[PDB]
RNA sequence: GUGGUAAAGGAUGUGGCGCCGCGAAGACAGCCAGGAGGUUGGCUUAGAAGCAGCCAUCCUUUAAAGAGUGCGUAAUAGCU
């Protein structure tokens, strides 16, 4: 990675953009609800649907963190948080996909997408693929 | 007319063996008369041939059995062309060797002696099978024919 | 070849009757149901049952593959004779098979090894010696096929070596070299006395597996317990309301460690911790080479007193002490010539000792 | 006694809309009978018998019974 250095918060207004429709795979995972996604949580469902069907199909990720996460070790008010402590996150507004799952059956998606969905802050929704596309 | 008391299945060597479990075990906590158990064994075996015959065992009320003998099971036929002894660890990716579905059908004659399946058009796909999910297909030609 | 075809079916042969027996006491126990109704012990019986597959298959082959030569070997320049002698070829991959059984079961026999050699008494010619038996040593290491990476050398005042140290790289290598311990008593006229007389010297030797580590594991909350409190001293009414002592005890081992040197109880709680994990570190870090020294335990004798294996080159020839075997090439056993010997007799002997002692009295 | 002011997450609380499939050629439940054969599927494992772990997709008696759902034995049978 590389980018520069620590960035501002703002704000995560209506989920406009926060959002999308299934990629790749059978199925996916989506967002009912704005939040700020860490790192771990997010390879906490990866690794987590992975030892669910072991030696599976193929997991996607369609999120990726990439806000800088600032933090006070204690203190007061000089500078702007070293921060990073948590380290990195993606802004996920309601209705973004963040995971596909493919190569196996319902069942499987549907267990593991699910488990996946505990390990996330929010409130979540898993998708067969309709048909709605382009 | 004849007091029975618990079938036994047994796979072992046919005119060859000793009590050695799980052999023991079995007739060995149930009783054994293996002086004349073994000699109604062993020309039961005679003029027949090695094997992994699966003689279901039966004991009886006067703590006896039912010895009777029956054909060597589908992993032993198929490893007889082969040349080995056992099959393959993972049936898909691997296969360790590919035979002929002419072969099956003389071996399988030998099994339907026992077997229940009425023809043995319907015992290709027993022993084609049983070869499918053990690490081993096959090559054919004539098959359905039809228009 | 004859020889140690024989020694073979004998190694084999002695495993016979004491397994003979040992198999009929366990068999007609796994017979009763009474017996497997009881999990934890049918298993170690079924283990035992187990150990009768690679004792029946020994003598069984062994026994066939002696009698069938014997008859037609006898004499003959041509024709069947030499029939029957490639016969026992494959007899003789079969002979490989009983060799990999008796020395594969050490600890860690299958993993590359670590010898050192260090002379003892004997003075400026004892080194000298010591330097002979690391050219020895390596050199049987190449020949075996195996890449030696020298850890540590140190040439001594006159001759060269008051210690030395090797990483045999390879397998077996540990299995191999295990049986070379202990000190090497040697004999001849001194390159260093000016009158040149018979001096013996000795030099030791020793040699060790490798292994991993633990420090961070135990820093795992759940082990340790930390307390606050009002600090001491200084403080004025800060001191007294503020509690700012910090004190971690590692239950696991009781060892605590006390700070209430800052202000802060966050910053005394982490370096309560900070040094609680060394403390903690070399106990642990103690307790492995403290188990190395009962390592030393296994055997660590004195220096020249005690022998192992003599190596006079007057009368040109090699002894060692633990078999009662014997040489006369110390040029040749000086360089690699060791399979033969360490196989066997080392083997033979450290695996038999340990052995019927686990199965006598121990 | 929600109202009279808490979250992931949970559950045959209750009401309302919607789609799917079953049923008078007899459904759902309960209840009587079988529930099988090579098979003991192949592979590992001391052992691995639908039934630890690994790989996987046969046919036969039939109106019917999965190379198998869960328990259970050391492994069975077992009951389902
Ligand atoms: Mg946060
Ligand atoms: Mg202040
Ligand atoms: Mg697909
Ligand atoms: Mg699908
Ligand atoms: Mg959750
Ligand atoms: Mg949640
Ligand atoms: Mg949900
Ligand atoms: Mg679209
Ligand atoms: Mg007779
Ligand atoms: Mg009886
Ligand atoms: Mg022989
Ligand atoms: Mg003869
Ligand atoms: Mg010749
Ligand atoms: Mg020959
Ligand atoms: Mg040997
Ligand atoms: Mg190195
Ligand atoms: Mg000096
Ligand atoms: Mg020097
Ligand atoms: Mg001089
Ligand atoms: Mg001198
Ligand atoms: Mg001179
Ligand atoms: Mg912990
Ligand atoms: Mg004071
Ligand atoms: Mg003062
Ligand atoms: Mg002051
Ligand atoms: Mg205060
Ligand atoms: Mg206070
Ligand atoms: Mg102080
Ligand atoms: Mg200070
Ligand atoms: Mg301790
Ligand atoms: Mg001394
Ligand atoms: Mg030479
Ligand atoms: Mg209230
Ligand atoms: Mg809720
Ligand atoms: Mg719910
Ligand atoms: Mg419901
Ligand atoms: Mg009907
Ligand atoms: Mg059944
Ligand atoms: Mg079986
Ligand atoms: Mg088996
Ligand atoms: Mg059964
Ligand atoms: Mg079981
Ligand atoms: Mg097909
Ligand atoms: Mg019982
Ligand atoms: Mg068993
Ligand atoms: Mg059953």
């Amino acid at each position: 990675r590389m980018k520069y250095r620590k960035q501002q918060r703002g704000r995560l207004k209506g989920a406009t953009k926060g959002g999308d429709y299934v990629a790749f795979g059978d199925f996916g995972l989506v967002a009912l609800e704005p939040a700020w996604i860490t790192a771990q949580q997010i390879e906490a469902a990866r690794v987590a649907m992975v030892r669910h069907f072991r030696r599976g199909g193929k997991i996607f990720i369609r999120i990726f963190p990439d806000k800088p996460y600032t933090k006070k070790p204690l203190e007061v008010r000089m500078g702007k948080g070293k921060g990073n402590v948590e380290g990195y996150v993606a802004v996920v507004k309601p209705g973004r996909v963040m995971f596909e799952v493919a190569g196996v059956t319902e069942e499987q998606a549907m267990e593991a997408l699910r488990i996946a969905g505990h390990k996330l802050p929010i409130k979540t929704k898993i998708v067969r693929r309709d048909a709605y596309d382009e | 007319m004849k007091k029975v008391v618990a079938v036994v299945k047994l796979q072992l060597p046919a005119g060859k063996a000793t009590p050695a479990p799980p052999v023991g075990p079995a007739l060995g906590q149930h009783g054994a008369n293996i002086m004349e158990f073994v000699k109604a064994f062993n020309a039961a075996t005679a003029n027949m041939g090695d094997a992994i015959v699966p003689v279901e065992i039966t004991i009886y009320a006067d703590r006896s059995f039912t010895f009777v003998t029956k054909t060597p099971p589908a992993s032993y036929l198929i490893r007889k062309a082969a040349g080995l002894e056992k099959g393959a660890h993972k049936p898909g990716r691997e296969k360790v060797g590919r035979i002929t579905w002419e072969q099956v059908l003389e071996i399988a004659k030998q099994k339907m002696p026992d077997l229940n399946t009425t023809d043995l058009e319907a015992a290709a796909r027993m022993i084609a099978g049983s070869a499918r999910s053990m690490g081993v297909e096959v090559v054919g030609a004539p098959e359905v024919k039809d228009a | 070849n004859a020889s140690r075809n024989a020694w073979k079916a004998s190694g084999g042969i002695f495993d016979i009757p004491q397994k003979e027996t040992r198999l009929k006491e366990l068999e007609r126990r796994l017979e009763d149901p009474s017996l497997w109704n009881d999990p934890e012990a049918a298993r170690k019986v079924s283990q035992e049952a187990a150990r009768l597959r690679r004792t029946v298959d020994t003598f069984r082959s062994l026994e066939s593959d002696l009698q069938g030569l014997l008859e037609l070997m006898e004499e003959l320049p041509a024709e069947e004779r030499e029939a029957l002698k490639p016969e026992l070829e494959e007899a003789a991959k079969k002979l490989d098979e009983l060799y990999h059984q008796t020395l594969l079961n050490f600890p860690h026999a299958e993993k590359n090894a670590i010898l050192t050699i260090q002379p003892g008494a004997g003075g400026t010619e004892a080194c000298d010696w010591a330097e002979m038996l690391l050219r020895m040593y390596t050199r049987f290491a190449e020949r075996q096929g195996f890449q030696v990476e020298v850890v540590d050398l140190t040439p001594g005042p006159e001759a060269g070596i008051d210690y030395a140290q090797i990483l045999v790289k390879g397998e077996n290598a540990y299995g191999l070299l295990s049986p070379e311990a202990g000190v090497h008593r040697l004999v001849r006229p001194s390159p260093f006395d000016a009158s040149g007389r018979r001096h013996t010297s000795f030099a030791g030797v020793e040699v060790i597996p490798e292994v991993d580590e633990e420090v961070e594991v135990v820093l795992k909350p759940e082990e340790l317990r930390i307390d606050v409190m009002r600090a001491s001293g200084p403080g004025g009414q800060g001191v007294n309301t503020t509690d700012s002592a910090v004190r971690v005890v590692h239950l696991p081992t009781g060892i605590t460690v006390t700070c209430q040197t800052t202000r802060s109880q966050i910053k005394n709680k982490e370096l309560a911790l900070k040094i609680l994990k060394a403390r903690l570190y070399e106990l642990e870090r103690k307790k492995r080479e403290e188990e190395l020294k009962a390592l030393r335990g296994e055997v660590r004798p004195i220096e020249w007193g005690s022998q192992i294996r003599s190596y006079v080159l007057d009368k040109n020839y090699v002894k060692d002490h633990r078999t009662g075997l014997m040489r006369h090439d110390p040029e040749n056993v000086l360089d690699g010539d060791l399979m033969d010997l360490i196989w066997a007799g080392l083997e033979w002997k450290a695996g038999r000792r340990q052995g019927t002692e686990e199965v006598e009295a121990e």
